[PDB]
DNA sequence: CGGGGGACAGCGCGTACGTGCGTTTAAGCGGTGCTAGAGCTGTCTACGACCAATTGAGCGGCCTGCAGACCGGGATTCTCCAG
DNA sequence: CTGGAGAATCCCGGTCTGCAGGCCGCTCAATTGGTCGTAGACAGCTCTAGCACCGCTTAAACGCACGTACGCGCTGTCCCCCGC
């Protein structure tokens, strides 16, 4: 059958950045690997802290606490930059 | 709230050094347990305050406490579970 | 016909039904098998008897009939597999294993 | 006429095995209470604090203390010696990992 | 309101190993928090053994699978031993 | 059968260089051998235990890192 | 050959993809390589440049597991 | 604050290391060959979700006598030393 | 070696008290019983990869000679941490 991944989106972030570089299969299975394991952490932890409160939905709050819980100071920030910004984008399209 | 680290006597860390196991102690290690100390609490203070606000309450409650020291990889028994 | 308890039906002390409860609010799957709640309820009391009969015998050896927090720390931590078990755990009042290195004893 | 002066370290030897008996605090809580609210107050100010949590923390933290006390008189011991010196803690916290 | 925990069942067991043994509440929640954290493992394994498996159901073989993950070898023998008498006994009755 | 006599010692002493090892005492290398070993049980046991729970005869390598990830020691590059 | 006479005791007659045993080749060297390096800073604070079992089984220790 | 005893610096040594060369070996590679078991599919059946009615187990509130804590004062023990 | 001396600790009555544990009313979560849909149990199929084997080839380990520096033991100094 087919099995999904994350290579395409990462191969444009990647011509986004560095639109000249290349790269091998061996580092994408890493990069994929690494996008599974920060997904699952932050969802545990937002399910988590959802269960903790006695609430049924898990809102982009619930990602944000758990992002600021799991992320260190300046990547905490900019990502919580990042969410905020795409969240009020999308929110006005 | 100003300089409140020094309120941990040199006694203090005596007793804690010697429930420890320890017997000579050094007159530079106080003030390096105080800056370890002050770095766990902050470590630690900063989730519990961070699920304190989550809930949109004022107070800080131990079960938050309880909840930054698992995230922590620390597990504490005995204060609610 | 009357009623009669899941836990009287595996003849265990632990509530399977309040097991089954938390299990399905748990959000671990979505839906549960009838036997692992009995099996889980089992296992906890097991462990539980454990631990506990550790502790009455340490509060025994220091004469005293209610087990408190030193007691359930000295039976956990002489235990091997029991310590093993909760290496990351900590007990509130629960002291430590009274060792002193040699070396530091008078010669 | 001899003021009758114990030896140096038999009196820390009688002082660890009270120690390792009991299971009591051994910090003041006050200024541990000032010292928690003093750190808390930068990152939100007018914190209010169930006491649970205080006594909590207090555990934690001297449990933690402990354990690092009992590491580094392991390592000032490998080396040889009988006084910690700070070295060791920073060797014993950077083998655990913290740094 | 009113909260639940295991206190009457910790009771029992105690006055059936030791039935001549007291406890004082500070132990008693305690061995409640054990139990929980306990529990809480257990069922988080068994969970993602479930969800790598492609599965809908956590059944008792799952159970026993955590167990033995998560326990050390003569603590895992005996447990999988009493799960496995008590689902025969609650079966056949 | 003495395949912990499989690893010599230059293997064992290149893993130290890489560690930034200078000067290595000659007991070391049985050291490493037990050491080594009690991790690869450590390991295959659980290993193992999900190979069977799955039903199989094989062992993936994906069982190897849902055993590695539940010991607290992540691997990538391999799913 | 090591990895399958270990590979014995838990059950028979198992077989491996080769993956599998190239995962555990990387991750026991990696662990390898920290316990060496750990070994190493005990060693030095030891005052010393050669590294004896003893550093090894401090380092260990510490790390929680012994 | 006095002082002892621990930290530390310095020196001698002898040996267990490191370094390099000749040798043997087994790892690695390419190839061939076999099949057990992984993987996928169709089926249907038993099993678990769900709901209505029932009720008694467990939780909340109350009360108490005693385990244990806290005295005090002799008994005993441990250490330090002068001989 | 070895008693005294002093300090420290243990221990055993005697006293007090908070809470461990038991009792009680109630109520809501567990139970019972029945319905129904579907998860996976199971049988059956395919063919991949894992296992086995063999013959070269050559890098790598091995054994060994050898020599030196370092780990270690010892010693003296002084300062700084402990007992009070």
């Amino acid at each position: 059958t087919r099995k999904e991944s994350y290579a395409i989106y990462v191969y444009k972030v990647l011509k986004q950045v560095h639109p000249d570089t290349g790269i091998s299969s061996k580092a994408m299975s890493i990069m994929n690997s690494f996008v599974n394991d920060v997904f699952e952490r932050i969802a545990g932890e937002a399910s988590r802290l959802a269960h903790y409160n006695k609430r049924s939905t898990i809102t982009s709050r619930e990602i944000q606490t758990a992002v600021r819980l799991l992320l260190p100071g300046e990547l905490a920030k900019h990502a919580v930059s990042e969410g905020t910004k795409a969240v009020t984008k999308y929110t006005s399209a | 709230l100003r300089d409140n680290i020094q309120g941990i006597t040199k006694p203090a860390i005596r007793r804690l050094a010697r429930r420890g196991g320890v017997k000579r102690i050094s007159g530079l290690i106080y003030e390096e347990t105080r800056g370890v100390l002050k770095v766990f609490l902050e470590n630690v203070i900063r989730d519990a305050v961070t699920y304190t606000e989550h809930a949109k309450r004022k107070t800080v409650t131990a079960m938050d406490v309880v909840y930054a020291l698992k995230r922590q990889g620390r597990t504490l028994y005995g204060f609610g579970g | 016909a009357k009623a009669k308890t899941r836990s009287s039906r595996a003849g265990l002390q632990f509530p399977v039904g309040r097991v089954h409860r938390l299990l399905r609010k748990g959000n671990y799957a979505e839906r549960v098998g009838a036997g692992a709640p009995v099996y889980l309820a089992a296992v906890l009391e097991y462990l539980t008897a454990e631990i506990l009969e550790l502790a009455g015998n340490a509060a025994r050896d220091n004469k005293k009939t209610r087990i408190i927090p030193r007691h359930l720390q000295l039976a956990v931590r002489n235990d091997e597999e029991l310590n093993k078990l909760l290496g990351r755990v900590t007990i509130a009042q629960g002291g430590v294993l009274p060792n002193i290195q040699s070396v530091l004893l008078p010669k | 006429k001899k003021p009758h002066r114990y030896r140096p370290g038999t009196v820390a030897l009688r002082e660890i095995r009270r120690y390792q008996k009991s299971t009591e605090l051994l910090i003041r809580k006050l200024p541990f209470q000032r010292l928690v609210r003093e750190i808390a107050q930068d990152f939100k100010t007018d914190l209010r604090f169930q006491s649970s949590a205080v006594m909590a923390l207090q555990e934690a933290s001297e449990a933690y203390l402990v354990a690092l006390f009992e590491d580094t008189n392991l390592c000032a011991i490998h080396a040889k010696r009988v006084t910690i010196m700070p070295k060791d803690i920073q060797l014993a916290r950077r083998i655990r990992g913290e740094r």
